[PDB]
């Protein structure tokens, strides 16, 4: 068990922690030096780990004034090792951050920090530069809306704190590059994660996507958002609330042709119209309008489901967004083009050293085992949990909850106790707000558009009757301070009022109001007609819920609902873990060819005389039209060298330059061998006349613009590929295999065409 | 006659098969004839292994 | 030929197939060592006075895998359209289809059971009083015992098959019974010497019927499908759309199973009645090596054949599932249309396959008539379908490995 | 909007009748024009007979409205402000060492298609010189279009020289004063100083019988 | 009413269990355990895109 | 297609030195080459240009029967001539030929002083 190792090791760190408190001042940066110094000589990292750990705790001591207890020496020692240290929400884990990212960056390769959200990761990154920069490194705070050298010079520090989204898209951006000095980013050293539930789990399904603009259509957009504002609902079109999606009907489609005037809708030409129509559709139906988007300037600012928070940047695919444009008659814009394509879980394993601490990751260690090669580390908790959690109150229709909560707050509120109301979608918070207008209480609603003032709301939650409503932004990693004489009285009296989509998500929430064996109340609250319920609910109790009547006045007290509720949040659980695999063992083969194709687009960015790269090319394209003409199949003396003799005076050679008496019926290696030496001295002619300088630069601009556009092709192709092959297992084939077999083909004929194209664009210019 | 138009429509549906060539059919029938040979060899070998075994340990 | 010498460079693939010869040798040194009350050199005298496994050595595993294949096709049959409880299962994700292995594995332990049971009685009777010494009810656990063990040992290793050897573990076992029948009739075939004549045209016969079998067997109908909510808005390749297939015999071996299971049942039950004019008249009637049971025969595959093509298909719920995901078949409505329109198409292609599964099934009876054959040769059977379709699969899965450790890059 | 919602493809047809010293020449033709690309892909036929003057002396009287607009500029074209109402266009075409072309041309959206009706009139010709001597070659060159607007006739005046290779090797410098009017009267949007960079491409069909010249061209503008 | 036919297969099935409960020989042993079928492999059956 | 100039320099209006630019992709055996040359403050025009591969050559007015453009096929280049310049042909030249599209050299500068 290593939880002994730990713990000896958290003893050794207080020995050494007896002794080093008559340290004076600038012998702490004097012991920092040293330890640089040190280190390079024959010492690894855990030769120094204990000097350093009682240091950095010296360091905290004196800057901070918070000494860390002995389980946050055993968290820190568990993230050198790469192992997840699961503690308890409310436990102190950001000094246990401090401890490994000081113990990793003495080498100067660089260790980065990552965590959910912005305004977390500039809190965390203002504390902890002021306990770094007493020791004597650099940090720098990585943001979204840096320059590229702000950013540059962030990544040059010791330690970057920064969001996922951030590294994601830098490290995305730099292989994007034309040149190295406009890189970003270091060689990837270590990353320790915060929430690594959240990143690793809930939002590892989403990939990441950089899309350029493309062509601007507009007529069909207008043209189906007013076929659809014209369409009497729910007698022309179906809506499952299963899943998302909408159909037309059989006389929907009667309707939709007879608008247009075509005479069949599903015919191939109109795949347009059709794929319009249906984007039309599901933005009016399926996508709520403050539930999963925002009006902001005129545009449409979409809201993260997992975060809460609202990312300016990140548009919808595949014409969706145009659509939720066309919905309120704002100015449409152009449309979206991959430029490429990862995911969390193949960036995060590339990093070649990675730990992270967590709230709630007990349940997903199995998970954590099978993919990045981690286990869980449980430590224990210094003070007993007086966390106390009610179990949950379940009610009929959702007015009675409101009133229900209202009446809660309302109870709470004439107390002094201090109360945060969770919510999940941002609408129905200013609803729980509007209902709380009635009553005369005051409140600080923390939506997604009020997120400008969030760091006073948060201070100010604290304190003697502070109510405040707030959606999935006070979820992951807010802190709220209790205030002054609050503790008497058992303060922040935590309310949820909806089962959020996994255990572990509302699991936080829960422990939002525990913060270091303080007395706490979580109460939740659900009801039977709730999202969650009717998106995901059994249907056999689906009757049984009309028998317990309709007042409202008191919740159920019944044992088949709680376990209907349970059943259902297990069976969401089951679909993420489904998606979350099948989109790993699906992406693992576009990581293959990724992980090649930046391989040689970087190879070929810094060589100082790539002349070899573009012959060997050129006469591998050259072999393969020398095969693919003259076959071994036919026969010699009927090749047809006079349609090969034409390709190669208008492709690769210039006019006069070869007939078919040159060769006639010769081998086929001997004749590629005389039209490579013919390339070559031609290829002399042109290196001596452009220089050595002017043609590199001109032979790298070729090969970079062929190479992004022939990626860019193959990874739209290979996604069209991904949903036909989900189609394909019908045949008693697993589609898996076809699918690396077809993505292995393309990926040749997209290598094939680089090679043609680099050919006839060297050689001809 | 109902069936004329029925088996011309057979007919015409089996030329819509994509049916395999005749090079990856000949691939086919030398991996399938070569893993049974294989197989039948592997087999009587160690058949006979294992009965030269438990006659010697009688 | 490269091909093999390719395998062998590569570290891990060699690794599973020599895992794979090695689990293979453990299935095989198995079957001779039996249960510790057998008798069989009275067994072996009483066939001198290919089903071989239990003919040699009535042995731990003697029944087989057998259990495993006819519980998951009961259950399989359950999930349409009898219980809503296995309908829910099926339809409550990927843990659905756990808690339905679960379900399955103990199905195959009571099946196994009792057909062990049945199998132990039924070799008793040919027997003749003394197949186990002192035959009553209490020595049929032990032997029930074993054979659920040695049923169970072999599920536990046709999943470490699937988990670290090559292809699908249970389809691997079944190959190597058949194969490993194989060599018993070569020696008989060796043993009976016309000469040569006989020998080189069913040579071709076995040439010419695995090239058909193999012609059937990979055949796709190629329905192309164009998903809506694609743009498809960019410079395309146009080389591999999106289609779906349909393989032109869409059941495999099962309704030959079912053929044979609902010809021999009537002999089974004038077998329990005794003896009758009505019994024997039945039972020369209901043989199909007699060719007045072959018609019926013939129109029983092709009735459980039509059968199975469409419950395995399900061509109702496939139109349900194609219209609420997007595409559609163009020029086609989604709804009933669609629907029709398949249906149209399986019924020409499970008539195409009915006629070469009723040849394929009708074929080693013609065999053993034509060839002056020993009566358990049975060539061409169900046992060259799985042969050539485990064997195919196996190869094509090993191929995309090799694919996958192939990339190139244009450095070069 | 107008000839922004012509975003899509183009259908394009020519039609001119001409007479040159009494020799009378009648060519028709049709293809595709772009405007978010910006290109033009035109089979022309001659179907009277033989081409008077030559092919390259009639390519700037072959439709200047398909031009490449990145974002800026978007504000600034009049030839997305007399469409779809129609357009009209008339050039004084002075030959250096030789005469004068006028022509005659309405080019407006007929119905849906870019229809040009040309008629041109060469005079002050005589036809022992290079252009009726038939001494070009079988190219265009590239070139910039000089675009500026009046105000007495809320007009395009476009100012221009061209340059026709020799057969002898020598160029003929050719200008062009064009007068560009609209036909309907809405929404007139006379910008600056501006010019077309245009290129083009004459080639032929190897499968076609009769004297054919196909036409491929681009269109960019600048300087606004 | 197929699934009265279905029901009657499953338990034709079990027939073919209970077939061996018998009162040439090699003939009705090979129509017992040579055939020797394989399984189906029956069901391997089986959110938006996002910008910077 | 891309073409390389070169041989320009500070001259006195008494000397003879040749202007050559060399032409890269495409044979100088089968099309029309033809210099220009722009000054400052002027406009760029024509000034020579030979076609027919080199038996017919022409020249405009202001260099008749001084300048003579000559080339090679085994260099795969042409050279012009300053023979008998003057300070009036202080300009910056170009060499332009026309396979398709048309490219233009990047210019070479002679002042006369
Ligand atoms: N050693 C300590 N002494 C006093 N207070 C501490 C100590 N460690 C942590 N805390 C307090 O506990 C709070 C925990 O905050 P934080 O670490 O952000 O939450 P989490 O533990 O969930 O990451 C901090 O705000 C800090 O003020
Ligand atoms: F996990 Be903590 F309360 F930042
Ligand atoms: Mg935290």
């Amino acid at each position: 068990r290593t939880l002994n190792r730990y713990e000896k090791i958290a003893n050794d760190i207080d020995a050494i922690r007896g002794d080093y408190e008559n340290l004076s001042d600038d012998a702490l940066k004097h012991k920092t030096i040293e330890f640089k110094e040190r280190l390079e000589k024959g010492a690894t990292t855990d030769d120094l780990l204990v000097e350093a750990f009682a240091v950095v705790r010296e360091a905290s001591r004196r800057v901070t004034g918070m000494f860390p207890f002995k389980v946050q020496l055993m968290g820190g020692v568990a993230l050198h090792d790469g192992n997840i240290a699961e503690m308890k929400t409310g436990e102190g884990k950001t000094l246990t951050s401090t401890l490994p990212v000081y113990l990793n960056a003495l080498t100067g390769k660089g260790v980065h920090v990552v965590t959910v959200n912005e305004y977390l990761a500039s809190r965390d990154a203002e504390q902890m530069g002021k306990i770094f920069e007493f020791l004597g490194l650099t940090v720098g705070l990585n943001l979204n809306s840096m320059s590229k050298d702000e950013k540059r010079e962030a990544y040059a520090a010791d330690i970057t704190y920064s969001t996922n989204n951030e590294l994601g898209f830098d490290y995305l951006r730099d292989n994007m590059v034309l040149y190295k000095e406009q890189m970003v980013q270091r060689p990837l050293h270590f990353a320790v994660i915060d929430e690594v539930d959240s990143i690793l789990i809930d939002e590892a399904r989403t990939p990441l996507i950089i899309s350029g603009q493309a062509a601007k259509s507009t007529k069909l957009y207008v043209q189906a958002n007013a076929f659809v504002r014209t369409l009497k609902a729910e007698k022309d079109y179906t809506y499952d609330i299963k899943t998302k999606a909408v159909q037309l009907t059989e006389e929907g489609m009667t309707k939709a042709e007879k608008a247009f005037g075509i005479d069949n809708l599903f015919d191939v030409k109109h795949v347009a119209l059709n794929h319009h129509i249906n984007q039309a559709l599901k933005a009016h139906v399926a996508m709520q309008k403050d539930v999963d988007y925002v009006v902001e300037d005129g545009q449409v600012v979409i809201v993260d489901s997992f975060t809460g928070r609202l990312m300016k940047g990140r548009r919808y695919s595949e014409g969706l967004h145009q659509a939720i444009e066309a919905k309120e008659g704002l100015e449409i814009q152009n449309e979206s083009m991959t430029l490429a394509t990862i995911t969390f879980q193949n960036y995060f394993r590339m990093y070649e050293k990675l730990a992270g601490m967590t709230g709630t990751a007990k349940t997903e260690e199995e998970e954590f085992r099978n993919i990045y090669n981690m286990q869980v580390v449980t430590i224990p908790t210094n003070r007993p949990v007086v966390r106390d959690d009610r179990p949950d109150l379940i009610y009929r229709t959702m007015e009675g909850k409101f009133k229900a909560v209202a009446e809660d707050v309302a109870q709470r509120y004439m107390t002094g106790q201090p109360v945060l109301v969770g919510t999940v979608a941002v609408e129905t918070s200013e609803l729980i707000s509007k209902l709380l207008k009635n009553k005369g209480i005051p409140h600080q609603v923390l939506n997604a558009k009020n997120h400008e003032r969030e760091a006073q709301i948060i201070e100010e939650a604290g304190q003697k009757g502070a109510v405040t409503i707030a959606t999935n932004m006070a979820g992951r990693g807010t802190d709220i301070k209790l205030g002054e004489g609050v503790k008497e009285l058992g303060g922040l009296a935590v309310v949820g009022t909806e089962r959020h989509e996994s255990r572990r998500i509302d699991n936080q929430l829960r422990g939002r109001s525990g913060r270091q064996g303080d007395p706490g109340i979580t109460q939740f609250y659900l009801s039977m007609e709730d999202e969650l319920m009717r998106r995901f609910g059994a249907e056999r109790t689906m009757a049984m819920l009309d028998r317990f009547g309709m007042d409202d006045s008191t919740p159920i007290q019944s044992k088949m609902v709680s376990r209907a509720v349970e059943s259902s949040q297990k069976r969401v659980e089951g679909n993420n873990f489904d998606s979350r695999k099948q989109l790993l063992q699906y992406d693992d083969v576009l990581r293959q060819q990724r992980e090649v194709i930046y391989k040689q687009r970087f190879e070929v960015i810094d060589s100082e005389n790539l002349r070899e790269i573009v012959e060997n090319m050129i006469k591998s394209s050259l072999e393969r039209a020398i095969a693919a003409y003259t076959p071994r199949e036919e026969l010699p003396e009927e090749w047809k060298l006079d349609g090969l003799v034409d390709l190669i005076n208008t492709t690769y050679l210039d006019e006069g330059a070869l007939e078919k008496s040159d060769i006639f019926g010769k081998e086929p290696d001997e004749m590629l061998e005389l039209i490579m030496d013919r390339i070559i001295t031609k290829y002399n002619e042109k290196e001596e006349q452009f220089g050595k300088e002017q043609m590199r630069e001109f032979e790298k601009v070729i090969v970079l613009r062929a190479v992004d556009s022939k990626w860019m092709d193959h990874i739209d192709a290979m996604d069209q590929l991904r949903q036909g092959i989900h189609l394909r297992a019908y045949a008693q084939t697993n589609p898996l295999r076809e699918y690396q077999m077809e993505g292995f083909a393309m990926f040749e004929h997209m290598i094939e065409s680089i090679e043609d194209e680099v050919a006839k664009f060297v050689m001809k210019a | 006659q109902r069936v004329t138009n029925f088996f011309k429509e057979v007919v015409r549906e089996l030329k819509k098969v994509s049916w395999p060539n005749r090079k990856e059919l000949v691939n086919y029938t030398a991996v399938v004839l070569a893993t049974v040979a294989f197989f039948t060899v592997f087999f009587a070998v160690i058949d006979l292994g294992i009965s030269q075994l438990i006659r010697l340990v009688f | 030929f490269r091909t093999i010498s390719n395998f062998m460079r590569v570290s891990d693939i060699r690794n599973k197939i020599i895992f794979t010869l090695l689990m293979l040798i453990v299935f095989r040194i198995g079957t001779f060592i039996p249960v510790p009350s057998v008798n069989t050199d009275v067994l072996k005298l009483q066939d001198q006075l290919f089903c071989g496994g239990a003919l040699q050595n009535f042995s731990i595993f003697a029944m087989g895998v057998m259990p495993y294949i006819t519980a998951s096709i009961i259950v399989q049959l359950l999930q349409m359209d009898v219980v809503p409880k296995f309908a829910e299962w099926s339809k409550q994700g990927e843990m659905g289809r756990r808690k339905l292995a679960q379900f399955t594995r103990y199905f195959t332990i009571v099946l196994g059971f009792i057909q062990a049971l049945g199998m132990s009685y039924g070799f008793n009777n040919l027997a003749g009083g003394m197949l186990i010494q002192n035959p009553g009810i209490g020595t049929y656990l032990l032997i029930a015992v074993v054979l659920t063990a040695g049923t169970a040992f072999l599920m536990w290793l046709g999943e470490q098959i699937t988990a670290k050897g090559v292809g699908n573990g249970i389809s691997i076992i079944i190959f190597a019974g058949i194969v490993s029948g194989i060599p018993t009739i070569l020696n008989q075939i060796y043993a009976q010497t016309l000469n040569i004549v006989r020998l080189l045209l069913v040579a071709l016969a076995v040439v010419a019927v695995i090239v058909g079998v193999i012609y059937i067997q990979q055949a796709f109908r190629k329905i192309p499908i164009q998903y809506a909510k694609r743009l498809e808005g960019r410079n395309p390749v146009g080389g591999h759309s999106t289609h779906l297939p349909l393989k032109v015999n869409p059941a495999g071996v099962i309704p030959v199973i079912f053929a044979v299971s609902f010809l021999i049942a009537p002999p089974t039950i004038a077998s329990f009645f005794g003896t009758n004019d009505v019994t024997l008249w039945i039972r020369r009637t209901f043989d199909y090596t007699h060719p007045v049971g072959m018609t019926i025969y013939v129109v029983l595959i092709i009735a459980f054949t039509y059968f199975y093509a469409f419950v395995q298909v399900n061509p109702e719920q496939m139109a349900d599932n194609l219209k609420k995901q997007g595409g559609y078949i163009p020029g086609i409505r989604p709804g009933k249309n669609t629907q029709e329109y398949v249906t149209r198409i399986l019924y020409r292609l499970t008539l195409v396959g009915s006629l070469f599964l009723a040849f394929i099934a009708v074929l080693p009876v013609f065999f053993v008539n034509f060839a002056n054959l020993p009566p358990s040769a049975q060539i061409g059977g169900t046992s060259l379908l799985i042969v050539v379709g485990v064997a195919l699969e196996t190869m094509k899965q090993l191929e995309s490995q090799l694919v996958k450790r192939h990339y190139r890059g244009f450095i070069k | 909007k107008g000839e922004e919602l012509f975003t899509g493809v183009v259908p394009i047809l020519v039609e001119l009748d001409g007479d040159v010293n009494g020799h009378k020449f009648s060519v028709s033709g049709e293809g595709e024009g772009d405007a978010t690309y910006g290109k033009l892909t035109l089979k022309f036929i001659c179907t009277t007979g033989k081409l008077p003057v030559p092919w390259p002396t009639l390519v700037t009287t072959f439709v200047q409205c398909f031009s490449r607009y990145p974002d800026h500029m978007k504000r600034h074209d009049f030839f997305k402000s007399a469409m779809p109402e129609g357009y009209v266009q008339e050039r004084t075409i002075s030959f250096k060492d030789d005469g004068n072309y006028k022509t005659r041309a309405e080019v407006k959206f007929e119905g849906d298609t870019l229809v040009n009706r040309i008629e041109l009139k060469g005079i002050d010709f005589k036809e022992d010189g290079n252009i009726l001597g038939h001494k070009l070659e079988y190219n265009y060159n590239s070139h910039n279009v000089y675009i500026t607007a009046d105000k007495q006739k809320n007009g395009i005046k476009a100012n221009f020289k061209i340059r026709h290779n020799i057969e002898d090797g020598s160029v003929q410098l050719a200008d062009h004063y064009q007068q560009n009017t609209p036909i309907g009267d809405g929404p007139v949007l006379l910008p600056d100083n501006h010019y077309l960079s245009t290129q083009s491409a004459l080639s032929k069909d190897p499968n076609e019988k009769r004297d054919h010249m196909v036409l491929l061209e681009f269109v960019t503008a600048a300087g606004i | 009413a197929k699934k009265t036919i279905l029901f009657l297969l499953t338990v034709l099935t079990t027939v073919l269990v209970s077939g061996w409960v018998v009162l040439v020989i090699l003939k009705t042993l090979h129509m017992f355990c040579v055939p020797f079928l394989l399984v189906g492999a029956f069901s391997n059956a089986d959110g938006d895109g996002d910008s910077p | 297609v891309a073409l390389v100039e070169s041989g320009g320099a500070l001259v006195q209006p008494g000397g003879s030195l040749r202007l050559s630019c060399a032409a890269s992709g495409f044979p100088v055996n089968r099309y029309s080459m033809r210099w220009y040359r722009q000054a400052p403050g002027k406009e760029r025009e024509w000034v020579a240009g030979m076609s027919s591969a080199g038996d017919r050559s022409s020249y405009e007015d202001s260099v008749k029967g001084r300048f003579t453009i000559s080339r090679d096929d085994a260099r795969n280049t042409v050279y012009l001539q300053m023979n008998s310049l003057k300070p009036e042909d202080t300009a910056v030249y170009y060499c332009n030929v026309n396979v398709g599209f048309e490219y233009w050299g990047q210019g070479t500068q002679v002042t006369v002083s």
